[PDB]
């Protein structure tokens, strides 16, 4: 729907949300790869909200423990990922009208989160 | 001394010879991503496959070229509808995951990928072709993340050949590298930091893409740009 | 009566699954009470080696890991006198969906199991073997552990058996959750302490297996199966089930259905029987039901089904095959979408990894088709494509898991074709009726 | 943490040859497992160095699996089966309440930290549908929805999962619906 664009509005989010994350406990955040659709875009347009695609909260010796990902603009079954490296968990939050971002019927608030990245770092990095 | 049929043309060759380089003995090809000169063979990403006729029998199945044996009296067919349609295929679920980076990527124009992707790929049947099928998200992780500093790996390229686990049990014999996970999931990862023996240089120079790759030439030039100068390394007498 | 058994005949006798869920079934002196180790002991004093052998051979008994292969065969590739340490493996690792009969051997009799693994030791020159059983069996490992104490204890276990110069032990191995330690050749790599990949096998198990050494594998129910055809002759055992499909088999139905579980029965005896007769017969309306295991393709529910022998031939010849015996019932109220779309999900989920068309082409394509086509988000064009993946896929994998994911969905396009249509040219997802209580 | 119980080490190994040690990294990382919940990184180097190879290959082999967890796990973790036989026994209704109540995604653990929660395979128990196994113990078979929510409040209440009432009655390897 229309819903494809709050979606990007939210991993636009969910972004912000690592980059605080980041600095906040002291581990480096870093962008991994940026949308094809938009490097290779010409004369073409684009009005999404960011070319940043991959991104992950690293360590010390920069093996990430966070692995966040939205779906480029022209795929289909859109979703916005979240993988534990190592560790096989796979999140995969979707968007519903009025309830917010969900993985499921649960809701992904910046809290729920910010819990899940912790578990992780403190399990998980290995510097 | 055995007696092989490859496709028209008929070759000799000792006993425990592979089917693959049967053909290739012979002048003949097939997509070989997972085989490597000094590597113990296993039938891994499926590429080499081919038809065999063993008496004209025909095997039911295809067969991975690479690690089936020569017998004598043997039919090996490279060049079927039903063999191309297979490694077309082959190709196609290599390319599936991969992440769309060859202009700005360091493997230039000397990728095994590409390069049997554009000679076997995209099949040919007998209207507007179609480049790929696969219209779903693909395969994002990690990505150019320095093992040490002389290999940089980018997770997302590497097609599970098993080349660079496998030398490093065999050659060096410094098992520092093998793959994670599970499925679709699994990757190429590290507990040994350093990456310790004194021969990991090796895996750059084995790695069919450019997932593992030589930092200490990261982004100089791409690779026909270069003047090779083929020589001996000086710095000790082997 | 006067010819041959198949099925609810007065001439069967229950063997295997006779004193499952009896008081005290798994004590030594439970198995002794009713004649113990009393044909291990006969066996390993009189006949020979070889001779145990040709009685099996004899006997027409079939892996009863869903595999099929003719188990008198399969020990007579073992060396014959080389000298090396031989190893016998019990495929314990019992997880392919909707099958759960090797379970509760294990739970319950396990001094039938290590019988059978002395006779079968005895058979290729064993003088040790291992159990691999899914982590997650907890109560049969714990069985299995006792049972081998007790026994180690008697004396039925070790040093020098029955006073016969021939040494036995047993060690129990528990995995950790992956399907695909099943195959046989990858259960020697998980074991052995690697990453759990199949082998390549133009180098194969019977001439190096378990850490290089000559060594064998068969699953629970036919370990097991070899203790009755050693006491009353291969020729009892022959005059039960089909023209290749000989012994008794333990079949076991699941979903939708009165009362479900395991049922002891002659290879042969007809579906109906075992759906109606034993399991009391459906709950729901039933569209398709896979026949053996879930790496079987479904069939639909028909007269002619129901009335089909469940045979290693009544059932090739029929489209599928007889895999684990674990029948499993799919009523008219899930879309036969919905149940693919879950099955291959599961192979997805399951894959080693080590196959591009597996690896990618089941648990990259595959899976997410359904996905698509099973939110009422495919078109026609979508089916169409699904369809063309199986054969690059069936074909060529590395190991049979793949062929696995692939048959169920050829199989359920065979019949069912339109049923994906539907979702598709409806653009309707796949239905959410209330199943549970 | 092996220094500790060294008469397990002693064992294990002994069941098996002594040029495949690497078969006991199965058995020693299980335990680790069904003590502190979840393996370490540390453990890894651990087991390393114990069963005579690398660390990179022992978290290879450790990774693989599916039972071993490498995050926090709380203290009773609920693995719900999903695999076909239960899907029509009502295993994603089950799944979708247990997660819609306790609220906690796979990788979480609750809040009170006692339950994680992840989807398993078939548990080879399809008569006796839906099935939950608990940590590592016997399945708590044929969850209702009112047999779970006894069995929740049951480990609630802190009681011992081997002796909480489970209201209804499940079979052996037969079991009777009503
Ligand atoms: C991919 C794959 C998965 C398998 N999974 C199992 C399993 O879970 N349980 C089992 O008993 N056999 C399983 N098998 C069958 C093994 O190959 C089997 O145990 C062996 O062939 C049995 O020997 P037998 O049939 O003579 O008893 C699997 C086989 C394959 C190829
Ligand atoms: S590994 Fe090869 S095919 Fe892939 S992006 Fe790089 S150059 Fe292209
Ligand atoms: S990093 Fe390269 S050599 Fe290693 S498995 Fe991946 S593709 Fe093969
Ligand atoms: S078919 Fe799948 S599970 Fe089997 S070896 Fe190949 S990738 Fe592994
Ligand atoms: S090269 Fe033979 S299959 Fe990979
Ligand atoms: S499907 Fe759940 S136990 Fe078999
Ligand atoms: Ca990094
Ligand atoms: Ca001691």
């Amino acid at each position: 729907a229309s819903s494809e664009r709050e979606l990007y509005e939210a991993w636009v989010e969910l972004l912000s949300w690592m980059r605080e994350y980041a600095q906040a406990k002291g581990v480096r955040f870093e962008k991994e790869a940026d949308f094809p659709d938009f490097i290779y875009r010409m004369e073409r347009p684009y009005d999404l909200p960011t070319t940043i695609m991959t991104a992950s909260l690293s360590d010390g010796l920069g093996e990430p423990f966070l692995l966040a990902d939205v779906s480029p603009r022209h795929a289909k079954l859109k979703r916005i990922g979240l993988r534990l490296p190592r560790a096989h968990i796979h999140l995969h939050a979707h968007y519903e009208p009025g309830k917010g971002l969900v993985t499921g019927k649960i809701p992904l608030t910046k809290e729920r989160f910010f819990a899940l990245a912790d578990r992780a770092r403190e399990a998980l990095a290995f510097a | 001394m055995v007696r092989v049929k490859v496709n028209d043309r008929i070759v000799e060759v000792p006993p425990g010879t592979s089917v693959m380089d049967a053909v290739f003995h012979a002048g003949y090809d097939v997509p070989l991503f997972c085989s490597e000169k000094h590597l113990s063979p296993i039938g891994a990403c499926r590429m080499c496959l081919v038809r065999i006729g063993l008496p004209i029998q025909w095997q039911p199945k295809l067969a991975a070229s690479c690690v089936t044996a020569v017998a004598d009296g043997m039919v090996v067919d490279t060049l079927s509808d039903v063999v191309r349609e297979a490694q077309a295929g082959m190709v196609e679920f290599t390319l599936l995951n991969h992440p769309l980076d060859c202009p700005t990527c360091d493997k230039g124009g000397a990728c095994e990928l590409q390069d049997r992707t554009v000679e076997y790929g995209l099949y040919e049947k007998y209207e507007l072709p179609v480049y790929t099928r696969f219209e779903f998200t693909r395969r994002h992780v990690d990505k150019h993340h320095p093992l040490s500093p002389f290999v940089i790996l980018d997770r997302e390229r590497c097609i599970h050949c098993k080349r660079c686990v496998r030398y490093f049990e065999e050659v060096p014999g410094d098992e520092v590298l093998d793959f994670i996970e599970r499925g679709v999931h699994t990757f190429i990862g590290t507990m040994d930091f350093g990456l310790p023996s004194g021969f990991s240089g090796n895996i750059t120079d084995i790695c069919p893409v450019g997932a593992l790759l030589d930092l200490t030439a990261r982004f100089r030039a791409r690779n026909w740009e270069m003047e090779e100068t083929p020589t001996t390394c000086a710095l000790c007498p082997v | 009566t006067g010819p041959i058994l198949s099925g609810l005949d007065p001439r069967f006798e229950r063997t295997l699954y006779a004193h499952v869920g009896k008081e005290g079934s798994w004590t030594l002196d439970y198995y002794l009470r009713h004649g113990g180790y009393e044909t291990a002991k006969r066996v390993l004093k009189e006949k020979t080696p070889d001779e145990v052998i040709e009685e099996v051979k004899r006997s027409g008994l079939r892996g009863r890991g869903g595999a099929g292969f003719p188990t008198g065969l399969k020990w007579s590739f073992m060396p014959k006198d080389d000298g090396k340490q031989h190893y016998l493996i019990c495929n314990a690792d019992e997880s392919e969906p909707g099958s759960f009969k090797d379970r509760y051997i294990l739970e319950d009799v396990p001094h039938l199991l290590i019988e059978g693994m002395i006779l079968a030791g005895y058979a290729i020159r064993a003088t040790v073997g291992y159990i691999y059983v899914r982590g997650e069996y907890r109560r049969a490992a714990d069985r299995l552990e006792q049972a081998i104490k007790e026994a180690r204890a008697r004396g039925y276990l070790g040093k020098n058996l029955f006073g016969t110069d021939f040494s036995f032990d047993l060690h129990v191995h528990r995995g950790a959750g992956a399907y695909i330690c099943g195959e046989e050749t990858a259960l020697m790599n998980s074991l052995e302490g690697l990453r759990a990949n199949p082998r390549l096998k133009p180098p194969f198990p019977a001439q190096s297996g378990l850490w290089g050494k000559p060594t064998t594998i068969n699953n629970v129910e036919t370990l097991a199966s070899v203790v009755p055809i050693m006491e009353r002759g291969a020729d009892w055992f022959a005059q039960m089930g089909t023209e290749q499909s000989k012994g008794m088999k333990l079949y076991q139905i699941s979903g939708p259905v009165k009362r479900p579980g395991v049922y002891e029965l002659p290879m042969g005896t007809t579906f109906r029987e075992l759906i109606y007769e034993w399991a009391g017969g459906p709950l729901e309306p039933i569209q398709a039901i896979i026949p053996g295991g879930s790496s079987t393709p479904p069939l639909p529910f028909t007269e002619e089904v129901l009335d089909t022998p469940m045979s290693y031939e009544h059932l090739q010849a029929k489209g599928s095959m007889l895999g684990t015996g674990g029948v499993i019932l799919i009523p008219e109220r899930v879309s036969m979408v919905d149940a693919m779309w879950n099955l291959t999900r599961f192979y997805a989920h399951e894959s080693c990894g080590k196959c591009t068309p597996c690896r990618e082409g089941v648990a990259g394509f595959m899976v997410n088709l359904f996905a698509k086509i099973g939110t009422g988000q495919g078109e026609e064009k979508d089916v169409e494509n699904l369809e063309a993946l199986l054969p690059l896929i069936e074909g060529r994998s590395f190991c049979p898991l793949a062929d696995a994911a692939v048959w169920p969905v050829k199989g359920s396009l065979r019949h069912f074709k339109d049923q994906y249509l539907a979702l598709a040219r409806e653009k309707r997802p796949v239905p959410r009726p209330s199943l549970w209580r | 943490f092996f220094d500790d119980k060294q008469d397990f080490l002693e064992e294990t190994f002994a069941k098996y040859p002594p040029e495949g040690r690497r078969a006991a990294i199965m058995p020693l990382l299980r335990r680790v497992q069904q003590e502190e919940g979840w393996i370490r990184p540390e453990r890894i180097e651990e087991i390393a160095r114990l069963v005579g190879t690398t660390p990179t290959e022992v978290m290879g082999v450790a990774s693989f699996y599916s039972y071993y967890q490498f995050v926090p796990t709380g203290k009773y973790h609920l693995q719900v089966c999903a695999t076909l036989s239960c899907k029509l026994a009502g295993a994603e209704e089950l799944w979708d309440y247990l997660t819609e109540t306790l609220g906690i995604g796979p990788g979480e653990v609750t809040p009170d930290g006692l339950f994680s929660v992840q989807k398993v395979e078939c548990l080879g128990s399809c008569h006796t549908a839906p099935v939950i196994q608990v940590n590592d113990e016997p399945y708590v078979e044929c969850v209702t929805r009112a047999r779970l929510e006894a069995l929740l409040a049951g480990l609630r209440a802190g009681k011992r999962l081997e002796e909480i009432e489970l209201p209804g009655k499940c079979g052996h390897h037969v079991h009777e619906v009503e």
